[PDB]
């Protein structure tokens, strides 16, 4: 079986959000969930175990509470690090089929605005010498994560050749993405200029690149 | 306590996935070892697990093609995956699980204690390819006034994961290393990018660590400034 989560969650720095774990009368009936977290590129952090005990070195605004078919955990005073995937857990009667819920991605609000800075960097010296040529725009250090990239050559407009990631948190809890531009030699050295022309928010930052000098 | 996955991290399809997993420091209440897997975009998914006895449970979902031995001399514990699917790739995790009795009756409690680093797993016919790695130097563009963007591009390999550090670790205040794009050739590229103070490009070298464990390949890329 699976324990029905809800699919996010939202809340604001300094506020207390909940999340629910619904379940039927053999998994959470018997009622001992487990809470766990997962930050991307970290190993999963076990945060309640037993419905209302805190793990190893969980600070006390984690809390555990259940009531029937459905345990809760809150989260009170958000900071940005508690931006993550939350997982409730429970043995199925037997306790050696363990169900994991659905999963809940927690969205921390209210993080003060930042508009993007754009380096866009040519194909180097080493990739060039070698057939390939890789135009690299690098998107930092920008709130919310809701950008769009376009790509020109000679101001016309290129939708061939381009990868973008969607963005992610870093550091500083702000967002960065990057996108790639795939050309030939002779491409590269064929138009005047490229550019990575990065939207956000209503306004617009473009980088432009050169073949001719860097 | 700590938990390490051990293992392929690229299967063809209709193969047999093994694991090991090493385990150093267990204390008392380290009862049993259990496995679990999360693929990309679904939640985590329970497979099975193995306790000090030797009694095995497995995800009755999945029992059909599971497999959990132990070998509590060496300390390690292994996982089989048989007739592997595309389904199949996903991050596997080796965990500790712990068994504390609430009693007032035998009511028992069950949860992950330690979770292992997680081994990426990839199944597919393509083969495994290294990264070519080149810098992404700075220039009088790339410059803030004060400080300056540099960074290594991680071009065409398979499969999934790379890691980039810089300075064999010595610096990572700035740093930021992207997820990967899956290009139309079905190859992987990724960017590394720190930030650095403008002043010291002259005193200080900038050394980009790729690894690519799915090759067993290792690349020190130095980044020099655009003359």
């Amino acid at each position: 079986a699976v324990l029905n989560q809800p699919s996010s969650v939202s809340g604001s720095l300094g506020q207390r959000v909940s999340i629910t774990c619904s379940g039927s009368s053999s998994n959470v009936g018997n009622g001992y969930v487990s809470w766990y977290q997962l930050i991307p590129g970290s190993a999963p952090r076990t945060l309640i175990y037993g419905d209302t005990s805190r793990a190893s070195g969980v600070p006390d605004r984690f809390s555990g509470s259940r009531s029937g078919n459905t345990a809760t955990l809150t989260i009170s005073s958000l900071q940005a690090e508690d931006e993550a995937d939350y997982f409730c857990a429970s043995a199925e009667d037997s306790s050696s089929n363990a169900v994991f819920g659905s999963g809940t991605t927690l969205t921390v609000l209210g993080q003060p605005k930042a508009a993007p800075s754009v380096t866009l960097f040519p194909p180097s010296s080493e990739e060039l010498q070698a057939n390939k040529a890789t135009l690299v725009c690098l998107i930092s250090d920008f709130y919310p994560g809701a950008v769009t990239v376009a790509w020109k050559a000679d101001s016309s407009p290129v939708k061939a050749g381009v990868e973008t990631t969607t963005p992610s948190k870093q550091s500083n809890n702000k967002y960065a993405a990057s996108s790639y531009l795939s050309l030939t030699p002779e491409q590269w050295k064929s138009h005047r200029s490229y550019s990575c022309q990065v939207t956000h928010e209503g306004s617009t930052v473009e980088k432009t690149v050169a073949p001719t000098e860097c | 306590v700590q938990l390490r996955e051990s293992g392929p991290s690229l299967v063809k399809p209709s193969q047999t996935l093994s694991l090991t997993c090493t385990a150093s420091g267990l204390t008392l209440s380290d009862k049993a070892v259990g496995w679990v897997r999360q693929a990309p975009g679904k939640a985590l998914e329970w497979l099975g697990s193995i306790d000090t006895s030797g009694n095995t449970g497995y995800n009755p979902g999945l029992k059909s093609r599971l497999t959990i031995t132990k070998d509590s001399s060496k300390s390690q514990v292994s996982l089989s995956v048989s007739s592997v699917t595309t389904e199949d790739s996903a991050t596997y995790y080796c965990t500790t699980v712990h068994q504390q009795t609430r009693n007032k009756v035998y009511t028992y409690e069950l949860h992950v204690d330690t979770w292992g680093q997680g081994l990426l797993v990839t199944v597919s016919s393509a083969s495994t390819k290294g990264p070519s790695v080149f810098p992404l130097a700075p220039s009088s563009k790339s410059t803030s006034g004060g400080t300056a963007a540099l960074g290594c591009l991680v071009k065409d390999y398979f499969p999934e994961p790379v890691t980039v550090s810089w300075n064999s670790c010595a610096l990572t205040s700035g740093v930021h290393t992207f997820p990967a794009v899956l290009q139309s050739s079905g190859l992987y590229s990724l960017s590394s990018v720190v930030t650095v103070p403008s002043s010291s490009l002259g005193t200080q070298t900038y050394i980009c660590n790729v690894n690519h464990k799915p090759s067993n390949t290792k690349v020190d890329k130095r980044v020099e400034p655009k003359s």
